[PDB]
């Protein structure tokens, strides 16, 4: 309800895999990562990059 | 079928009526191919003789 179609909360920079159809696939393991900004907005951020 | 219709898709919270950008993705794009590039890359020749 509030992980994609939030609408009010922040911006969602994400690329590669499907922002819908994931609600469906079931993981096994969920990492969560507590860090910082790479330091310039988000530009380094990108692969081939 | 024929896909002739053209029209900017919209899934999020914008319509991306020329407004590119900031989460928003227009299909059609530029490659950008110069000629002296992975040759085994290029584009046949495909027909259909049903």
């Amino acid at each position: 309800s509030v992980l994609y179609n939030s609408a009010s909360f922040s911006t969602f920079k994400c690329y590669g895999v499907s922002p819908t159809k994931l609600n469906d696939l079931c993981f096994t393991n969920v990492y969560a990562d507590s860090f910082v900004i790479r330091g310039d907005e988000v530009r380094q951020i990108a692969p081939g990059q | 079928e024929r896909d002739i219709s053209t029209e900017i898709y919209q899934a999020g919270s914008t319509p991306c009526n020329g407004v590119e950008g900031f989460n928003c993705y227009f299909p059609l794009q530029s490659y950008g191919f110069q000629p002296t590039y992975g040759v085994g890359y290029q584009p046949y020749r495909v027909v259909v003789l049903s």
